[PDB]
Formats: C-alpha cells, structure tokens, sequence
C-alpha cells in the first residue's frame, strides 16, 4: 500500500471553531497524467461515507464553500473554515494514483468539546433468571462520561479477570456529547459460586482514585 | 440522482461465499470504474477492488489472495462482488462506490455458524436517581429492538451495539429514573425469531 498518514486521529473541538485535517502520503500523488487523485470522505455516524473534495481540492457537488483541501506531493490539508453539527463525523483522505491498491487514511473523528463530567457506575450481578439456567453475567454500566478516554477493569476478589469480558461503547451523544461504556463479564453459575467479591473498577481524568462499584455474591 | 442499490445483509458460515450486488441508477454505470471497499468492525476502509464495466477489466488489492472477483452485467446495471472462503475478518460492511464519488448503502456480511437463536433477556435490578438494566444474550442475528415501558422511558436511556462473540450477539441497555413504585419493563424483539418479550424489572429479594 501508498501509506496514508492522517493526522489527528481524534480532534475534538467546539461548534464554530476552525478545523485543520492532515494527511501525509508514502510517496508523491502526483500521476503521470498530471492530476494527482487525493480525495477526502465524511461519514456521518450510522452512515455511507460521501465525497466532499476530490484531487486535493475540488468540491463535489453540494459541499459547502467552508471545506477546502490543498496541498501536493506527499502533503495534504483539509480545512473546515466553521465546523457545524452536520460536519461531526469521521473524515478520511484517500489516494487513486496508484491502483492496486487503492488506500486510505485511518480516519479523523471530528468531535463536540465539552465540560468533563465524571462516569456514572452502576453494577449488576447475575439475575435469579440466569443463573436458574447455568450462565452468570455481570454487567457494569460507566454512562455520561467525558472526555473518552477511561480504563475499565473486573476484579473478582482482588484479582483482575480478563478472561469473559465484552465491552461495548456508545458514540457520543449528540444531545449531551458525553461517552457511555457496558463491559459484560460472563461466568458458569458454578465459577461465580466460587467467588464473593465482584468489582466494576475505572479510572479517569475526573478521579485522582479509581471509580469503583463492588457487591459481594452473598448479598 | 446518482444511486447505488445494494443488497441486503448476508450471514455466512465459515468457508463459506458471498454474492452482494449494486444496482447503479442514474449516471452512466460503463462511464466510471465501480469499485469496492469494505468497513471492518474496527472501522478502517479498506479497498477490495476496482472494474471497468464497459471492458470487464479489473484491479485487486493482493491482500485478498484471489478470493474476491468482481463482475458486471451491463443489461441491468447491476455490479457484483463475490467473495470466496470467508472467515470471520470477512465480518463488515461492503460497499460499492462508483467512481469513488458515490457510495451505496452497504451491505453487512456476518461471517458466524449460529443458525436463528432468539436471544434471553435478563431483567437487571440493582445491588441490594436509580440505574436499572436490561441483558439480551445470545442471539443470532441481528437486529434487536428494546424499548422501556413502551417507548414512553426514553431520556436517560442508554442502549449499547450488539457485540458478536462465540458466534452470538449480547447487547445491554440501562434506563436511569421513581421507581419501585412505577413498574418499569424492558420490552424486547428480535424479528428473525419471532421473539417479542417483556422484562419487569423487580427489587432482587
Ligand atoms: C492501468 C493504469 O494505468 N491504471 C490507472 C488508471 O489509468 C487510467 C486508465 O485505466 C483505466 C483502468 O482502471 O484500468 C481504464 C478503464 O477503461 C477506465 N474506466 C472507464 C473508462 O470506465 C479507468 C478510469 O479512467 C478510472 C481510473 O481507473 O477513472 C476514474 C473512474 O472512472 O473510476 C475517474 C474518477 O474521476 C476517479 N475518481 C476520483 C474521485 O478522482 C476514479 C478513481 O481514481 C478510481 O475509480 C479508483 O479505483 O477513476 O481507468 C488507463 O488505461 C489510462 O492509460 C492509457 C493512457 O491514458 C493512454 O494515453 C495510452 O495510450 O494508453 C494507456 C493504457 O490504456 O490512464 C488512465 C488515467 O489517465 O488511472 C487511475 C486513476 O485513479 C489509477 O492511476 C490507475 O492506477
Ligand atoms: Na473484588
């Protein structure tokens, strides 16, 4: 593959602030026909990826005026004169000179700042429903936290358990901007009968101490 | 109005294969090479390949050993993309993109030897505002609906993606709310299995 080095990966910012994309080919774009095919996608949360510029700095039909790329060779910038609600996304640069392959960058998240806000943590062991079939679940809920980046561990009596855990993320909230997180910690009635104490442990900005939320099986 | 029709989602045992097809409207479909680019469940693109519809040659990014080939039928303005042995890193999104301008839809492929499996669904009350939770396990496939007492909890709301593991789904809601006095139900379907079921969530004892 041409390497396509797209950098920030995430960049948070406020609704009107300007925004500034790179994107650093592996070697020059420019093809012998004298065009040199990069081109930048926005994907729109839950959607098709659609064109906005292509070769550097043509504006497909229907972006607005406030996208605009440049750049050559190896060297490329979107920017985002004011970034509006619709512009929230990931945005990736692309190049066509040379095919096989063509390629792409590893995308750009263009995201809402806002205040930090601590997770809430709730903890649930198995229901009485589960268990009566053999299977034991713990769930873990860290909801309306900022900014994303948080730890999340299970601890079963002091020890980390890795093993049985899924996790699954929310994007973020188009009302509040804040990140939820569900990690699922799945165990056989008879492994979760031989332990007592199930903790849920977090840490993030919010907190110089980790966010903890525990239950012991017995009650 | 430049279209790309996709077809619907694709579930696959491993080893298996995979037909999708885009049915192009609206530009000319031998006037511009379509191409294909699948979206993994990490959600980096990558570039499967590329055919010019009016002289049927083609381009391949090798890293699919030959398992992919793409084909067209001028007739009906139809491409298609054909996909060979598949495992589960062939579990994404697939798109065709004309002229790498427009886009379709996406079709899913799960590659997951689950025949049809309605999910359980667990009731979560909390340890002995509230947070209550609602588990969906072990389904196949997707999609799922949940709602809380009908739609009518719909704030404080969070329902997480479905997660594939082990050949089955889990996906997890929690509704922060008073309760116990007001009941409070997670309500559950899941189309494939003709499942529809209510959980009230109740104190634990
Ligand atoms: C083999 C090669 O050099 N491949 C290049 C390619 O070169 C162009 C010609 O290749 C073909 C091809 O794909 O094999 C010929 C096809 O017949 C033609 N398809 C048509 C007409 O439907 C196809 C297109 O030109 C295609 C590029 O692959 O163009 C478009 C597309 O329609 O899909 C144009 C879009 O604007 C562009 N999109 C954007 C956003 O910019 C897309 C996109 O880049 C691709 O879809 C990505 O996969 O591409 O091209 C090649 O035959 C030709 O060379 C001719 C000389 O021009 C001629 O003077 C001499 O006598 O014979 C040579 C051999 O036939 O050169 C074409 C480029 O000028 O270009 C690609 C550019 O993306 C790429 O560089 C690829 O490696
Ligand atoms: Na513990």
């Amino acid at each position: 593959d041409v390497v396509m080095t797209q950098t920030p990966l995430s960049l948070p910012v406020s609704l009107g602030d300007q925004a500034s994309i790179s994107c650093r080919s592996s070697q020059s774009l420019v093809h012998r026909n004298g065009n040199t095919y990069l081109h930048w996608y926005l994907q729109k949360p839950g959607q098709s990826p659609k064109l906005l510029i292509h070769k550097v700095s043509n504006r497909f039909s229907g972006v607005p005026d406030r996208f605009s790329g440049s750049g050559s060779g190896t060297d490329f910038t979107l920017k985002i004169s004011r970034v509006e609600a619709e512009d929230l996304g990931v945005y990736f640069c692309s190049q066509s000179t040379h095919v096989p392959p063509l390629t792409f960058g590893a995308g750009t998240k263009l995201e809402l700042k806002r205040a930090d806000a601590a997770p809430t943590v709730s903890i649930f062991p198995p229901s009485s429903e589960q268990l009566t079939s053999g299977g034991a679940s713990v769930v873990c809920f860290l909801n309306n936290f900022y900014p994303k980046d948080i730890n999340v561990k299970w601890k079963i009596d002091g020890s980390e358990r890795q093993n049985g855990v899924l996790n699954s993320w929310t994007d973020q909230d188009s009302k509040d901007s804040t990140y939820s997180m569900s990690s699922t910690l799945t165990l056989t009635k008879d492994e979760y009968e031989r332990h007592n104490s199930y903790t849920c442990e977090a840490t993030h900005k919010t907190s110089t101490s980790p966010i903890v939320k525990s239950f012991n099986r017995n009650e | 109005e430049v279209q790309l029709l996709q077809s619907g989602p694709e579930l696959e045992k491993p080893g298996a294969s995979v037909m999708i097809s885009c049915k192009a409207s609206g530009s000319s479909f031998t006037g511009y090479n379509m191409n294909w680019v699948r979206q993994n469940i990490g959600k980096s693109l990558e570039w499967i390949g590329a055919i010019d519809p009016y002289y049927g040659g083609t381009s391949y990014n090798q890293k699919f050993k030959g398992r992919a080939t793409l084909t067209v039928d001028k007739s009906s303005s139809t491409a298609y993309m054909h996909l060979k042995s598949l495992t589960s890193e062939d579990s994404a999104v697939y798109y065709c993109v004309s002229g790498m301008e427009y886009w379709g839809q996406g079709t899913s492929v799960t590659v997951s030897s689950a025949k049809t499996t309605a999910p359980s669904v667990y009731p979560l009350a909390p340890v002995c505002s509230v947070t209550l939770g609602c588990l969906v396990k072990g389904y196949f496939p997707e999609p799922v609906t949940l709602t809380w007492n009908s739609g009518s909890l719909s704030s404080g709301v969070h329902t997480f993606p479905a997660v594939l593991q082990s050949d089955l789904y889990t996906l997890s809601s929690s509704v922060t709310v008073t309760w116990p006095s007001q009941s409070i139900t997670c309500n559950v379907a899941h189309p494939a299995s003709s499942t529809k079921v209510d959980k009230k969530i109740e104190p634990r004892g």
